[PDB]
């Protein structure tokens, strides 16, 4: 009925992408083999969703792979998770990437996009009605934003009617990892605000926020950090797959958070997370649930609401609970503090419900929403990238690989219009 | 024992069938 | 570092074909490392799991690593058969004819000592066989009582894997008759076991090159072994126990200690079982009935079992109520003195799996030695 | 006056047992491990 | 398929490379005669020995390195030494009488005789591999074989490969000592023919190396065999990222474009952070949070520079060991609040972490200690710009009356080669002065 | 996070640490080897069990510290701590000061960045110092000063030893001594005060113990120092940390010169005869003998005393003890301090050291207090500068070292303020 093609670009996407099977297989019963394992029937009723069914009840996920660098085949082809995959999947590439959106975009790129696009049309056209694509990657570095970037676009070449949704990193607010990340940044969101239907920016210094100011889990490792990605991207896709008394698909998000077509900009962020010692001092109920839901340090972005206006919130819910307290409680702190969301949409916010948590909580939820204050966001590398351009920093690399000035400025121009009319809609 | 020009090698020196390993009894 | 290396062995269930991996086990941080060695590529990496225990890692035992479930095999290394092929050796047991009432004190005494049990069955051997243990044990005193006994009734007997198990078997029995062993008179099994000599004695090997011939005596090979030794039916017996994780817990020994009381018998013993076909095709009764029906076989699946013949002896107190409720906490919350409140350690998986209908009780137990 | 060639003993010290060629497999302070997140947001229950 | 080839030029290059080889060999399996360690099985898929090693039939592995050198004396020791059957005797070449401190034997006279043959050398070490990704030019800038026949290595490798990477290591001519008398001459005329034929060039002093065996070490009387050791360890956690699984694996490729801004400055200079005796190691506390505080400040470089009165521009951080994402990240955190250490101001993010996930060994006979946690750095800084100025003064002092050029300019030599390097080595100075700057 | 880096300095410094951490060892438990069989203020822990105490022992001379580095306690000092030199101060400031100590000036500022750098929250550093050698008053000035520019606020206390009154050691100790207080009442958050002489006296008349030597002295020091840094470490009620101390003894921004004073100084052949109650311990302060320093406080106005008790005392007889005290019609106090007494109390309780002048009472009572009879103290010594100024003896080399004569008169000119503000600081306000 309504099907997700997964796509992974780049090493940060690809354990994303890999961890999300750590995450919906588990809440579809999947075993490391692809027989099924678990306690539920209606596990397996929307099953056409994110796995195919192959040859004697061995589902198999549908994703499609694509790296330049071998050394991230292994960690995706690992033990726990890695043999459910399809092995002609996994696109390799010989040369690596070396963190130029050019080499991903103009030549390395180039040769082995060919192969994507017929390992994506191969899990595309075999089926009955494709509903959403799915492209986890990365923005610092430059093989998840040169090639998912360059997939962007000849994607939507062909499936311009359909929504494709794209969960995205961001360099950090303070502290990175990479020292050409504005080059990337500047150049990846040109494509990724014409082409993108459903962009959620997702930060790192708020991942390590959220592990201590809420979790208070005192090192996280770093492959704990992507679960809690995968536990938000798990929840987005909640009601195509599970039934529920009220439910939205990835369409009917789009239609109601997306008021302009390049306004697609979004932070998302999972509601009930408690450290070990709170689990016991605290009750998990629909209220306290939203309490938690709207607080800043509870968001993928380090930065606050407070300096932006929500353009359009989506509250998808799970679990057994009432309408009336899903009702009242998003009323009550919508007039508590009206002067943080829009006036020109009254109704301003979305609720979604469904009636299957996720294995072992009881009750739980996941938040999608524009705000204004995504625009500090790109204020940020904007800043960063015309400190890096009037000096030429590291331009010989981009230059030499194929490419001209001109992309930079027309780059430069395009997150410019982007923070304009962001600033035009706050007041 | 003199290191002069070939030293080195001086120094250093002083039932199948195709059939039997692809078609075996099963 | 200081790496465990073995041979595994998988079988894929959809692929009817042999699948030879390399299995690494890092003591110190219980990592576990599948490596492929029909080509030159990976399986799994140094990740930590803690459902391994180095207890476990023995040639021919059966382990579950990541729900996939595979033999060991051979020895990855000659520095592993160094560390644990040079020492681990399985010797030869057999309980006295007259030590039946205290069967479960000699399991209790093995497994408390490190003794793990591989093959521990009441067996009967075939005719030929009867006279082969018979042919080796000749002395120029009378054994009138001492053949006839071992012949034709059914006696415990075990092989016992462990650290020089020859000489620790024998460290165990001392004195061979009963009456030197009432003038000893130590801490001994030999000292509470026993009787009149040798006409009923808790027999060990002298050596273990005299260890072949006791073994293949009593358990020959599987041509003229004998399938069963104890009676098919009593017109009681409904009810079947069976402890398919416990044994690897070292809770065999003390599971009979606690079904002696209240007047219970103790009538069969084995120690095989198989993956798949042998369990997953006769459980029957549990094919659509039990939820969480994967969870009541994965347990199972890794251990082999032992099943118990249990005959109705009082009925105040049937074996099915004896047992108690699905859920080993329940047994908590009903009364404390059930069994399974007693020895329930995992959330589901018991310590004893009875027979729930009173019909397939004799049903279910004529098959398991009867027929096997 | 060092002679050949190593390093610079003090007199107060070249006369006791040397350990720190020995049990310094471990030097550096080893980084706690924390309970994972596979358990904080996703425990098991049953319906009992 | 992820490997990488090194040839060693001079008897610096292959001294050093006698430290370094001991390391490869203790940090995979590999016994001194090549060989598996036997017992101990490490088994089929485990691909960490491609990067510097190769595999035959049997367990022989072979290293991926020429050693060549126009001495015969040094090569031989090697070829006697502990590890005859661990090289290939056809990549133990060598010459027949050395340069001689004389950069034109290096290049013209000595030095055309052997080079068809180290580039037929290299080409079947090039052919036999696949997955071909860096060089590693192992050499000293003092000595006129080491310095000058690395000047065609560097022009002819750039000629018949190109676009493939290769990176180099030197030994800098000491600021204060010096070993020999004709080392400025021999220093700056390579820089005209490796300024423009190389991608980035790691320059090492010697005399720092001292001063961290005398301080960070306890050890009084370095030998030079104590000396390369540093070195190994800093050419096996570049490469540590290349052979060995790690949080945050950097490849040879992406490490040039993170580190060199502009196509001419590629000098970063070198640091190892633990480099602490057994006994002090039974002492301190070693945490995350200053062990790289102890890699910027000036007291433990490996050139005589100074942190504080040069600018860096990018930073290269490269760990090992039991390290964790946020344990760097709350280090870059706490030195970018340093008010003593200072970057360009057009360069905001100036960092690149290298997480790996194994730690270090020490080779039997060192004085490290067995430490769960290394960090190697590598940094352009302005600083080197007055460690040119120095040796651009200690040139001019002999050429101001032309002495100790009669030995050069009789060998096929002329003089416009010392009037261009005086201009290009002030194009090196005054490219990396305007960068000193920025604009308000 | 209660750090406290302790910069010992001179052989003053390097013989009051021995004795002085050698208490915090056998106290928090660490024994002469770190491998134990709270203790962070002092101690920093390591990867495993080797507790390396966390101090900067500083000597320009190489001869005390090299025993430490010889002595018991060996493998518990880390051998980068013990910075020493090569060539001695021989008491003369200004070459401590201005000429051997620029040496050593680097890298004892160094460590003591590492030894800061893995501390998270110190909150205070200490220097024990002598006011009258090289290392003593020269490279103590230094390191005081770059210390308080670079480090910053973090609170700087000066356990030290003033020259003595009649008794001394060295002849050109008087122009030291008061060449070396343009540094403290500067740089010197709070700078407490000892008295060779006095604690002979503390050591013959109550320890009953005569001949005393500098170990039976260094260890009183040691015990007082140890309940200044207490809260900080062992619990209890009313805890008062390195700062509350001064937010309640320093009356004024320059007066931040205490005189120290502890209570239960007896001997095990005397402490089992008496009932050591608080009452009696605190009587013992404020009586004109007990006091480190010799300056009769009877002569003066307790401007802020600090009682600060140990051990087994419950704060109703704390209360009703310091009533007794403030009604006494022999003490005296400013006008300015209706208040005067801030009480803290430790339940642990004091440790008896192997060989030790004190005994195991099981209450005690270090009581630093502001009084204006620290003057008398600086004014004996004064007179000790003016008598060899004036005959410029013992000049010759100071200057020549690399100073000038101008300073001399400057520090006696400093000094002579500071008598005359703790004039003012207590005059009946009228
Ligand atoms: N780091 C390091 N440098 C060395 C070592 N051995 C020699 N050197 C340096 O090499 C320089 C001289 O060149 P060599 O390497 O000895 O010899 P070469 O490179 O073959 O050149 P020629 O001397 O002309 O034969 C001296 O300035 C030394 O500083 C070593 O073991 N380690
Ligand atoms: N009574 C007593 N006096 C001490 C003690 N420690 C230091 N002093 C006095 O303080 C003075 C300082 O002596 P040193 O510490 O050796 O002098 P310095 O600081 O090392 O300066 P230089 O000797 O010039 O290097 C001595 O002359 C003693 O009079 C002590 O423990 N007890
Ligand atoms: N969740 C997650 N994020 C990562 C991981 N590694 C890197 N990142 C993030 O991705 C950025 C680096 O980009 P990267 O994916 O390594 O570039 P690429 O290798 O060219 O695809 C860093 O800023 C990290 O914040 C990882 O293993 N997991
Ligand atoms: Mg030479
Ligand atoms: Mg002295």
């Amino acid at each position: 009925m309504r099907e997700i093609v997964h796509l992974q670009a780049g090493q940060c996407g690809n354990q994303i992408g890999a961890k999300f099977w750590e995450v919906i297989s588990d809440e579809h019963g999947i075993d490391p083999t692809g027989t099924y394992h678990g306690d539920s029937d209606l596990q397996l009723e929307r099953i056409n969703v994110y796995y195919n069914e192959a040859t004697g009840g061995k589902y198999v996920p549908r994703a499609v792979l694509v790296d330049l660098e071998p050394g991230t085949m292994d960690s995706v082809r690992s033990g726990p998770f890695g043999q459910i995959f399809r092995p002609d999947n996994f696109v390799f590439g010989q040369s690596g990437a070396g963190n130029n959106w050019a080499k991903g975009h103009y030549t390395e790129g180039a040769e082995l996009v060919d192969s994507v696009l017929d390992v994506v049309r191969k899990e595309a056209e075999s089926c009955d009605c494709l509903q959403g694509f799915q492209l986890t990657h990365s923005l610092g570095g430059g093989t998840g934003s040169g090639m998912g970037t360059l997939l962007i676009s000849k994607i939507r070449e062909e499936y311009p009617d359909r929504i494709m949704n794209t969960f995205s990193v961001v360099p950090s607010p303070k502290v990175s990892d990479t020292v050409v990340e504005p080059y990337n940044a500047t150049l990846s969101v040109h494509q990724l605000v014409e082409n993108t239907d459903e962009t959620y920016c997702i930060d790192n210094e708020a991942l390590y926020d959220i592990c201590f100011r809420t979790l208070k889990l005192t090192t996280p490792t770093y492959g704990d950090l992507n679960h809690l990605v995968s536990a938000t991207m798990s929840g987005v896709t909640t009601c195509l797959r599970f039934p529920g008394q009220l439910n939205a698909d990835l369409r009917k998000l789009a239609v109601n958070m997306v008021p302009f077509p390049r306004l697609h900009f979004f932070m998302p962020g999972f509601a009930p997370l408690t450290s070990r010692g709170s689990q016991q001092y605290r009750a998990l109920t629909v209220p306290e649930l939203t309490q938690q839901m709207f607080d800043a340090k509870n968001m993928m972005a380090a930065c606050d609401p407070r300096h932006g206006r929500y353009l359009t919130v989506a509250a998808v819910f799970r679990g057994r609970m009432s309408m009336k307290e899903v009702d009242e409680q998003m009323l009550n702190v919508q007039n508590k503090n009206s002067s943080y969301f829009v006036e020109w949409i009254p109704n301003n916010v979305k609720t979604a419900v469904c009636d299957i948590p996720p294995r072992g909580l009881k009750m739980s939820a996941t938040f999608i929403g524009n705000s204004t204050a995504i625009q500090e966001l790109f204020k940020r590398i904007s800043e960063q990238f015309t400190a890096m351009f009037r000096r030429k920093a590291f331009l010989h690399w981009y230059t030499g690989e194929g490419m001209d000035e001109m992309e930079f400025t027309e780059a430069e121009s395009n997150m410019n219009d982007l923070v304009s009319e962001y600033q035009q809609y706050q007041d | 024992q003199c290191l002069l020009y070939n030293w080195e090698e001086e120094r250093a020196t002083n039932s199948c069938t195709t059939q039997k390993d692809s078609y075996q009894p099963p | 570092s200081e790496r465990f290396v073995f041979i595994a062995e998988w079988f894929d269930p959809n692929a009817s074909l042999f699948r030879r991996y390399e299995l690494l086990f890092y003591p110190g941080d219980g990592s576990v490392e599948m490596h492929d060695v029909k080509n030159h590529r990976t399986f799994l990496k140094r990740t930590k799991y803690e459902d391994l225990h180095l207890e476990d890692l023995f040639i021919g035992n059966k382990v579950n690593i990541f729900s996939r479930q595979l033999v060991l095999l051979d020895y990855g290394d000659q520095y592993t058969a160094r560390q644990l092929g040079s020492k681990k050796e399985k010797t030869l047991a057999l309980i006295k004819p007259d030590a039946v009432s205290k069967a479960g004190e000699i399991i209790e005494i093995i497994n408390k000592a490190g003794f793990t049990l591989t093959k521990l069955k009441m067996m009967t051997l075939s005719r030929k066989e009867a006279t082969d243990f018979h042919i080796d044990h000749q002395s120029r005193p009378f054994l009138n009582e001492l053949i006839q006994f071992i012949t034709s009734g059914p006696i415990i007997a075990m092989e016992i894997l462990r650290d020089d198990a020859v000489c620790e078997w024998k460290r165990l029995l001392g004195p061979a008759n009963s009456g030197l062993a009432r003038t000893d008179a130590p801490e001994s099994i030999r000292a509470l076991f026993g009787t009149d000599g040798i006409k009923n004695a808790a027999h060990g090997p002298d050596s273990f090159a005299c260890a072949a011939r006791e073994m293949e005596l009593f358990f020959p090979s599987s041509g003229v072994c004998g399938p069963a030794n104890t009676a098919k039916f009593t017109n009681c017996t409904t009810c079947c126990i069976v402890k398919p994780h416990a044994v690897s817990e070292g809770l065999l020994g003390k599971i009979l200690m606690t079904i002696r009381d209240a007047g219970f018998e103790i009538s069969a013993m084995q120690m095989f079982n198989m993956d798949r076909i042998n369990v997953e095709e006769f459980y029957e009764v549990y094919k659509g009935v039990v939820s969480e029906y994967n969870e009541m076989v994965t347990e199972m699946y890794s251990g082999p079992c032992v099943a118990m013949e249990i005959q109705q002896t009082n009925p105040t107190m049937t074996f099915r109520e004896f047992c108690g409720p699905a859920d080993p906490e329940i047994a908590r919350h009903l009364r404390p003195g059930t069994l399974r409140a007693i020895f329930g350690k995992t959330k589901i998986q018991n310590a004893v799996h009875c027979t729930d209908l009173p019909e397939d009780g004799l049903l279910e137990v004529q098959y398991f030695f009867k027929i096997l | 006056y060092p002679p050949a060639g190593a390093e610079r003993v003090f007199y107060g010290r070249a006369n006791d047992p040397q350990i720190a060629p020995s049990l310094t497999h471990g030097i550096r302070s080893k980084i706690s491990i924390p309970a994972k997140v596979l358990i904080n947001p996703q425990p098991i229950t049953t319906f009992q | 398929m992820r490997e990488c080839i090194s040839v060693h030029v001079g008897q610096a290059g292959v001294q050093i490379g006698n430290a370094c080889w001991e390391l490869y060999c203790l940090e995979h399996g590999i016994q001194p005669d090549g060989q598996m360690p036997s017992d101990k099985t490490i088994g089929g898929g485990d691909d960490s020995f491609n990067t510097f090693f190769s595999e035959t039939g049997a367990g022989k592995h072979v290293p991926r390195a020429v050693f060549v050198d126009l001495e015969p004396t040094v090569i031989d020791e090697v070829r006697t030494g502990t590890y005859r059957q661990l090289f290939h005797p056809e990549q133990l070449i060598t010459g027949k009488e050395d340069a001689a401190n004389n950069y034109a034997r290096g290049h013209y006279t000595i030095g055309k005789e052997l080079i068809d043959l180290v580039l037929d050398r290299i080409r079947k070490l090039a052919d036999q591999c696949t997955g071909l990704q860096g060089f590693l030019i192992f050499h000293s800038f003092g000595g006129g074989t080491g310095s000058g026949f690395t000047s065609l290595l560097m022009e002819r490798l750039s000629v018949d490969y190109g676009k493939k990477s290769k990176l180099e290591f030197s030994i800098y001519p000491a600021p204060q000592v010096s070993t020999a008398v004709v080392e400025p001459y021999n220093s700056i005329l390579t820089t005209h023919t490796t300024l423009e034929h190389s991608d980035c060039a790691f320059m090492v002093d010697n005399e720092a190396i001292y001063d961290i065996c005398r301080r960070n070490l306890d050890i009084e009387r370095p030998t030079y065999t104590n000396l390369n050791r540093l070195i190994g360890q800093i050419v096996s956690s570049i490469t540590a990222s290349l052979r060995f699984d790690g949080a945050l694996n950097v490849d040879l490729t992406e490490f040039q474009t993170n580190l060199v801004p502009y196509p001419r400055i590629h000098f970063p200079l070198a640091t190892y952070a633990p480099v602490i005796s057994a006994e002090k190691a039974y002492h301190e506390q070693l945490s995350v949070a200053e062990i790289t505080n102890a890699c910027f400040e000036p007291a433990n470089q490996m050139v005589k520079c100074d942190p504080r009165h040069g600018k860096y521009m990018a930073c290269c951080l490269l760990y090992r060991g039991d390290v964790v994402p946020k344990d760097v990240n709350a280090a870059i955190a706490t030195i970018k609040t340093k008010r003593t250490i200072q970057f360009v101001d057009w360069c905001p993010t100036g960092f690149k972490v290298g997480i790996n996930y194994q730690p270090p060994t020490v080779v039997p006979g060192g004085d490290l200690a067995k430490v769960q946690r290394a960090v190697c750095m590598l940094s352009n800084t302005t600083a080197i710009a007055e460690a040119w100025a120095r040796l651009d003064h200690k040139f001019d002092l002999m050429y101001a009356k032309r002495a100790f050029v009669h030995w050069y300019v009789g060998e096929g030599m002329e003089e416009g080669e010392f009037s261009e390097a005086r201009e290009d080595m002030a194009a090196l100075e005054k490219d990396y002065e305007e960068v000193g700057m920025d604009s308000v």
